[PDB]
RNA sequence: CUUGUGGCAGCCAAGCGUUCAUAGCGACGUUGCUUUUUGAUCCUUCGAUGUCGGCUCUUCCUAUCAUUGCGAAGCAGAAUUCACCAAGUGUUGGAUUGUUCACCCACCAAUAGGGAACGUGAGCUGGGUUUAGACCGUCGUGAGACAGGUUAGUUUUACCCUACUGAUGACAGUGUCGCGAUAGUAAUUCAACCUAGUACGAGAGGAACCGUUGAUUCACACAAUUGGUCAUCGCGCUUGGUUGAAAAGCCAGUGGCGCGAAGCUACCGUGUGCCGGAUUAUGACUGAACGCCUCUAAGUCAGAAUCCAAGCUAGCAUGCGAC
RNA sequence: UGAACAGCCUCUGGCCAAUGGAACAAUGUAGGCAAGGGAAGUCGGCAAAACGGAUCCGUAACUUCGGGAAAAGGAUUGGCU
């Protein structure tokens, strides 16, 4: 029967280049003591046959903490990708890409699970998730 | 299942199933909207030749998603769409075997029109003064013949159609000199009025502005670029077979099952790709115009500065546009230097896609990679030349 | 001419809107590259004065110069 | 072939379910269907039908998991559960095992079930099974054997004929423009916004219809842009060697390297992908049979991801018109 | 050139005969390159690919003390004067 909605992100607004498949290692951009996340799955996606689930900037993502402190370690938490090195296309038509690939660990409430961001945050991420926005050192 | 219960949607549509060479060089729409509207100004289609593509920036307006309003880049196809010489009013009566022409009327003065037309249409590339078309009738015999058709039309209520031809000889940059004869349906009012107008309408050109209104959703139909012969992977969109090495890479594995002793029509294997008739729907006609004596160019300062719609250095492998231009939304089927036909959307509904017009800001008619935007910037580069440039 | 524009932070040229590539750096700086030639230089770590295509070069000459000194046993 | 054994679906209804046999279930039994378990059989093949799995791709099936549209409810909202028309369209990625199967992780509208020589080897892989080498354990006096484990071990041939795919093409000649017979046929799913913190509810909580926008997956194009490609050996750079040097170049099976137009190409770029009718399920009308009454008997209405047009693609080459 | 009887280029000696021409399609075979990601592919990293020469620095639990060891890991390397 029908699973009731909400959670999974929402309808992006663009068509976006997939940069991070499953089993990628991706930087932790918060100061929980975690300093490497592992994308295991994508929270919202429907895929198909043979094709690896891939995630991109602003998406709701499923991640486990690969390394850092043992309290964060080996727990599964939702994450939002804050940066990806693969270009994102804005409506105006400029292509924006980031230096590194990073996500933060996020609470199921969509509030940060981390004390503060480091580095810039995509405008897209802020719109969808306004509590990542209010944790932001920088919004570009 | 039978085997592996992890199943995929089928690669390559069955509604785009025979991927094969088009019968004619110009797409021909096999039906048209019904006569229900304004008088024979309303041709249901017009023809042009795909000049290339350019780009336009337009300042949106919507509210549903997060970002809306503000500038947006867009791809637009530029098509040269010269005014076209309508040769004749043809009487097709509907029959219970579909439409049947009773006679075809040809203009009173053809002597260059049919003579440029003739290296297909007939054959031989204007050599010894030959390739023959019928010469104009006895003076009152031919006029009587035309009016005999009027009677036949006006008793069974004929679906009025027009034979026209594309005068490509008004263009220069496109190396073909050969007019393409074609059928464009005439739509409008009552049978008596429309036919009467149609006789007078072959004695004069029809421009771009008189067949399409701006903002309109127009279905664009052409024949795709010929690619040649192409693999399964680029014809049906099947996966490569994955291994380190493998005796077939770009291949499908199995093309049926043992008991039906016959290969399906639906299984994916190689063959011709490109040069296929295709319809691509619901294209916003942003702008219609022409060099000097239709359009201005642009309105100066903020609107935009005047920029000719050709890119400097001309369109690759086409020629240079210095005539009619038509801005039709996004991609358009075909290569360049092929007939593309525009035909009004069958789904007259519109609904909300654009609806509202969306004032032309930038053209991106690109002269860049270190310079450009006509005249002054070109002069700046030329300043760093002069005596060897 | 153009009234809405960006500016290439390498090659100097005006970048049309709906054009170019913008690098977002990890320290939140924005670098504007007109085309693929512009951005390759930055990635490779070219100073624009290092004769790239000759970006932020273009500096003034002087003239010729005297035959004086530079070791030639005078005082 | 058969259907014990297996799977699926019924009939009866003692009970369960606060009450109340039948919302949802259902004992003791009992009737079917299927070949989606496996045997039984030896009918067919051993002067030869290539095993299993996976990789890939198709078609079909419905006993339909989802979605479309509906009828039940111990359906207040809502989760959820039941039944119907329906294969139109989806039905997943990984970890491990040769295993399909299995079992987890994790997404999700949904992660249905089955078949097609146990679909699929002149398409592959060759990991399993199943040779020759070999190790260990057990059994054996031994040789050897093992429904026990373990490792390494050759995948031949299409150019014939058909199918199918595309290419041409002789019927007065020569050629055009049309017509449209018939065949193929397509869009999919989701979230946000609004509705709405509303209906509903005691509260906790908490919709959908409609209005709006984009995504997801698929399909069809195109190079504006953007990204990729380099044999423009185009330009620059660089090493070794070679023209005494200079200059301008040659050789290194394309010397190497940085760039590079034009061309091609990427949900690694963009844009686009149709709406009328006829009906189903199902609720209905009027209304008998059955003076009343009932969706039905006659007549009849609204109605679906359906179907057929519309539309789109082949263009009847053995249909035809006008010229 | 360089450790080189390595490779590459050339001398000297020896061929110019590898059927020739045209187009240079798909598909093969053989050779390269790919943004972002980085073994998620697959029975399995099979080979492609990367590392690679040397000088200096640095060098492990362990060990039959002989080794591992070129462990790992880094930096350096031209023309010319």
């Amino acid at each position: 029967m029908s699973k009731r909605g909400r959670g999974g992100s929402a309808g992006n607004k663009f068509r976006m280049s997939l940069g991070l498949p499953v089993a990628a290692t991706v930087n932790c951009a918060d100061n929980t003591g975690a300093k490497n996340l592992y994308i295991i799955s994508v929270k919202g996606i429907k895929g198909r046959l043979n094709r690896l689930p891939s995630a991109c900037v602003g998406d709701m993502v499923m991640a486990t903490v690969k390394k850092g402190k043992p309290d964060l370690r080996k727990k599964v938490m939702p994450a939002v990708i804050v940066r990806q090195r693969k270009p994102w296309r804005r409506k105006d038509g400029v292509f924006m890409y980031f230096e590194d690939n990073a996500g933060v660990i996020v609470n199921p409430k969509g509030e940060m699970k981390g004390s503060a961001i480091t580095g810039p945050i995509g405008k897209e991420c802020a719109d969808l998730w306004p509590r990542i926005a209010s944790a932001a050192n920088a919004i570009v | 299942m039978s085997h592996r219960k992890f199943e995929h949607p089928r690669h390559g549509s069955l509604g785009f199933l025979p991927r094969k060479r088009c019968s004619r060089h110009r797409g021909k729409v096999k039906s048209f909207p019904k006569d229900d509207q304004q008088k024979p100004c309303h041709l249901t289609a017009f023809l042009g030749y795909k000049a290339g593509m350019t780009h336009i920036v337009r300042e949106v307006e919507k509210p549903g998603s997060k970002l809306h309003k503000k500038e947006t880049c867009e791809a637009v196809t530029i098509i040269e769409t010269p005014p076209l010489v309508i040769v004749g009013l043809v009487a097709y009566v509907k029959t219970p075997r579909g439409l049947r022409t009773l006679n075809s009327v040809w203009a009173q003065h053809l002597s260059e029109d049919v003579r440029r037309r003739f290296y297909k249409n007939w054959c031989k590339s204007k050599k010894k003064a030959f390739t023959k078309y019928a010469l104009k009738y006895d003076s009152d015999a031919g006029k009587k013949e035309i009016q005999l058709q009027l009677e036949k039309m006006k008793k069974y209520a004929t679906i009025v159609r027009v034979i026209a031809h594309t005068q490509i000889r008004k263009m220069k940059g496109l190396k073909q000199k050969k007019a393409h004869l074609m059928e464009i349906q005439v739509n409008g009012g009552t049978i008596a009025d429309k036919v009467d107008y149609g006789y007078k309408f072959f004695e004069k050109e029809v421009p771009v502005e008189a067949v399409f209104q701006k903002d309109e959703m127009v279905d664009i139909i052409g024949v795709t670029k010929g690619k040649g012969y192409e693999g399964v992977v680029t014809r049906w969109g099947v996966t490569r077979l994955p291994r380190k090495t493998h005796r077939g890479l770009r291949k499908v594995a199995c093309i049926g099952a043992w008991h039906p002793a016959r290969v399906s029509y639906t299984v994916a294997r190689a063959g011709q790709n490109g040069y296929h008739h295709r319809t691509e729907m619901n294209k916003k006609i942003y702008k219609m115009g022409k060099s000097g004596q239709e359009s201005h160019e642009a309105c100066t300062e903020f609107d935009r500065t005047e920029k000719d719609i050709t890119p400097m250095g001309g369109f690759p492998h086409y020629g240079v546009v210095k005539g009619d231009y038509l801005m039709i939304k996004g991609c358009c089927v075909g290569p360049k230097k092929r007939v593309v036909t525009l035909r009004q959307s069958l789904l007259k509904q519109t609904s909300r896609l654009a609806l509202e017009e969306i004032k032309l800001k930038f053209i991106d008619t690109s002269s860049k990679f270190g310079h450009g935007r006509f005249q002054t910037t070109d002069e700046k580069q030329k300043f760093y030349g002069r005596l060897k440039a | 001419m153009v009234l809405k524009t960006e500016l290439c932070r390498f090659s100097g040229q005006k970048i049309y809107p709906g054009k170019g590539i913008r690098f977002i750096r990890a320290d939140s700086q924005v670098f504007l590259f007109a085309n693929s030639k512009c951005k390759r230089y930055f990635h490779n770590r070219l100073k624009p004065a290092k004769l790239t295509w000759t970006a932020m070069y273009r500096k003034q000459h002087k003239k010729d110069i005297h035959a004086e000194a530079v070791k030639k046993r005078r005082r």
